[PDB]
RNA sequence: ACCCUCAGAAGGGAGGCGAAAUAGAGCAUGAAAUCAGUUGGCGAUCGAGCGACAGGGCAUACAAGGUCCCUCGACGAAUGACCGACGCGCGAGCGUCCAGUAAGACUCACGGGAAGCCGAUGUUCUGUCGUACGUUUUGAAAAACGAGCCAGGGAGUGUGUCU
RNA sequence: CGCUCUAAUUGGAUGGAAGUAGGGGUGAAAACUCCUAUGGACCGAUUAGUGACGAAAAUCCUGGCCAUAGUAGCAGCGAUA
RNA sequence: UGUCCCAACGUUGGGCCCGGUGAACUGUACAUUCCAGUGCGGAGUCUGGAGACACCCAGGGGGAAGCGAAGACCCUAUGGA
């Protein structure tokens, strides 16, 4: 699994990873790429919108196919990734908790550090025809979250 | 509107690409360039040939598309442009540096470049770019 | 407080004019990087030098512009052939008894780098006291 | 015998494959194919004297 | 271990051991292909063997390189004038003299200057040249054949005889 | 020029070997060398040997990995639940 | 008698958007092309021009002498059956 890649002052700063989550990498730069920036709070609320659907999570990199929404600003396509936005809260459910434990206000402080990184994949196999098979495989995701107070 | 030509050249009766030539060499080598009377630039030549090129010019094409200009303003820019390396970025710089009227919106009269001007007294086989606009179909808005 | 190089850091060599007019002849002149045939093309060939030998191999041929091909006329100068920049000839020292024989207003020491710290101390005192440089010294704070 | 204990064959030409013979979908014998022979190893009747 | 978090013997946070946890369990070292985040350079008006050689922009902790810039002066290969004087030519222009002079690459010396400053490195711009590589072929950029990329593996050896 | 192991002669290393990453210097070049970080135990030079000794290629072999793509399929069958 | 003149409207499952699952083919490199030319005489990449702001969604397949198969035709081998 990973560490963290950047540097963090534990007086002024939170942590929070996930560790192998069988969810859409490619889901995952996305919707950290959107949050980062946000503040906690801000980002769990963002998140819930996401999952009710109300709020689109830009797609910049993995769009092939992909729809265009009207509430993407500055871009076109976007779509609702429940699961891994339902992962992501967990890390935020957790990062902001250890950061209570610690004395500072979780919800108000602010996302300095978060991403994505694909640690392997829980190998499948899809028989098909002609008497052949081929990989049906899960990606496995790590994510890091760096809060920092304001 | 507003043009700071460092020098005003007047086409009139003057064969375009003797002054295309010189306007060309002289935009790059930096200077601002305005041709004047454009409609009243000349090409020597049996009329009938002459307009026969331009036709074929107007009627070439396809999706990817040729775009060639009609009105005496363009014709005689894209005159220049031809003697310009308008794709590398020093001669699209001069090829922009120089600008063709219909007619003189200036208040100096241009001046005439040496060896440009054709004596109509001794001459009967040639044609006005306006002209030939006006043949090509062009709205004479001079 | 701050970081000093250990001995004579500062020591240049005596050259005769010929040789300093030479060392400054190589300098000046340098060589191609001489690197293999597309090593930039593909991640899997890398750049140490090979002899380009296809047949159509457009290097091999001498094409302009595909880089020069090893050839002895793009040797040194003899005379300064292997100097370091400095005008100094290295001398690899692994201890105190390599120090021995070197000549320090011609010759300069480079401290092999598996020698440890314990043994380059003595190294490095024992070259300054003998009027020898250090290429490679020990930066103590002083 | 290292590398020859096997009854490996090439498909030869039809499959978009290198001619190289294959046993249970796995390349053997020929000095390429890893677990195969050494071309021209070390040999007990060479005179070392 | 303990504590907080969690649906939780998961995971995470904090913490403890050890010289080292970036030795934390398929756990020594930890390359390339390649992925995430990020830094430098380029960037939504512009053209494609991706570069070599020149030369500019911007970027650079130390170390392991230390040079470089401008005035002037010395030296000065080949080459080699302007102007002016005189004489020719219809003319463009030429001849003689000024003069093998002034100039002339490199190199050096005095004085002055630079430390992102010189080299070098990353990227990018400009100029010149440039349609991979290997093979087949009279002729390959080839609309002839091979390879997605990288790493590791992958082809003159032994005995006998002869020369 | 470079690689393995042997021999003689002779050196380096926990005051940090090999390897790796990034960087400096030399050689026309094969390649040699240094610095910083990582690493944490081995490593050379000269001379004479040794050889399962050097790769960009073989629809080469094995493993790993990117694009393909969040794409095709998860509808079609007289059993539409 | 919708085979045709000559096509229309409708039904159901797809297709399109959303959640979840999640391959493969193919990839020397570069690649926004078009018209002409040239070239081993069938060029996105050479030459000259023309056109060309970037990214994305759907489509039907003109081109990549598209992908797939070391041509099964023909000849050649002091080949095989
Ligand atoms: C004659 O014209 C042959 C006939 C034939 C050959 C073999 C088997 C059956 C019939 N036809 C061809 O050779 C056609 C070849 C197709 C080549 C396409 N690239
Ligand atoms: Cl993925
Ligand atoms: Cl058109
Ligand atoms: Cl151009
Ligand atoms: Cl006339
Ligand atoms: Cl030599
Ligand atoms: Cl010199
Ligand atoms: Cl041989
Ligand atoms: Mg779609
Ligand atoms: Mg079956
Ligand atoms: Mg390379
Ligand atoms: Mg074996
Ligand atoms: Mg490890
Ligand atoms: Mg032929
Ligand atoms: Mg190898
Ligand atoms: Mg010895
Ligand atoms: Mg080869
Ligand atoms: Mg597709
Ligand atoms: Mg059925
Ligand atoms: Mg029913
Ligand atoms: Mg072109
Ligand atoms: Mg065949
Ligand atoms: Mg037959
Ligand atoms: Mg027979
Ligand atoms: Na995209
Ligand atoms: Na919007
Ligand atoms: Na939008
Ligand atoms: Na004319
Ligand atoms: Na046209
Ligand atoms: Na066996
Ligand atoms: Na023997
Ligand atoms: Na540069
Ligand atoms: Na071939
Ligand atoms: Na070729
Ligand atoms: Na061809
Ligand atoms: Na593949
Ligand atoms: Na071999
Ligand atoms: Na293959
Ligand atoms: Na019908
Ligand atoms: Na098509």
């Amino acid at each position: 699994g990973i560490s963290y890649s950047v540097e963090a002052d534990p007086d002024t700063t939170a942590k929070a990873m996930l560790r192998e989550r069988q969810m859409s990498f490619k889901h995952s730069k996305a919707i950290a790429r959107e949050i980062k920036g946000k503040t906690a709070g801000e980002a769990v609320d963002y998140l819930e919108a996401v999952i009710e659907g109300d709020q689109p999570v830009p797609f910049k990199q993995h769009n092939s196919g992909v729809g265009h929404k009207s509430k993407v600003d500055g871009w076109d396509a976007g779509r609702y990734p429940e699961k891994a936005s339902k992962a992501f809260l967990d890390l935020l459910e957790n990062a902001v908790g250890n950061a209570d434990h610690q004395g500072f206000d979780g919800e108000a402080m602010t996302i300095k550090h978060v991403a994505a990184h694909k640690v392997g994949e829980q190998q499948g196999r899809k028989p098909r025809a002609m008497g052949r098979a081929s990989a049906w495989n899960s990606p496995q995701v790590d994510v890091e979250l760096i809060l920092e107070e304001p | 509107a507003e043009f700071d030509a460092d020098v005003i050249v007047d086409a009139r009766d003057c064969i375009m690409g003797r002054v295309a030539s010189q306007v060309a060499e002289q935009a790059l080598d930096g200077e601002t360039v305005a041709v004047v009377n454009a409609e009243r630039a000349v090409i020597t030549g049996r009329e009938e040939q002459i307009v026969e090129k331009y036709e074929k010019r107007v009627d070439i094409g396809n999706d990817n598309g040729y775009f060639y200009p009609k009105r005496p303003d363009g014709i005689f820019k894209r005159t220049i442009r031809g003697m310009l390396p308008h794709k590398k970025q020093r001669g699209r710089e001069a090829f922009e540096s120089v600008r063709v009227y219909l007619g003189n919106p200036y208040d100096e009269d241009g001046e005439v470049l040496d060896g440009t001007s054709l004596d109509r007294l001794s001459n009967i086989k040639f044609v006005t770019l306006g002209e030939i606009s006006e043949t090509l179909g062009a709205n004479k808005t001079w | 407080t701050e970081l000093q190089a250990r001995g004579l850091t500062e020591k240049t060599p005596d050259l005769s004019d010929e040789d300093a007019r030479l060392l400054t002849q190589r300098h000046r002149v340098g060589k191609p990087q001489f690197n293999r045939q597309d090593h930039h093309k593909k991640k899997r060939v890398s750049t140490s030098w090979r002899k380009p030998r296809g047949q159509l191999s457009k290097q091999r041929r001498g094409i302009k512009g595909k880089g020069d091909t090893v050839e002895a006329g793009f040797r040194s100068p003899t005379a300064v052939r292997g100097k370091h920049p400095s005008g100094f000839e290295e001398v690899r020292v692994h201890n105190v008894d390599d120090l021995e024989g070197v000549d320090g207003d011609t010759e300069a020491v480079r401290i092999a780098s598996k020698v440890g710290a314990r043994k380059r101390e003595r190294i490095e005192e024992e070259a300054e006291d003998a009027g020898i440089r250090v290429l490679n010294p020990t930066y103590v704070e002083v | 015998y290292a590398g020859l204990r096997t009854p490996a064959e090439s498909f030869g030409s039809g499959r978009g494959q290198a001619h190289v013979p294959k046993l249970d979908g796995r390349a053997r014998r020929v000095p390429q194919a890893v677990k195969g022979r050494s071309a021209h190893p070390p040999k007990t009747e060479k005179d070392r004297s």
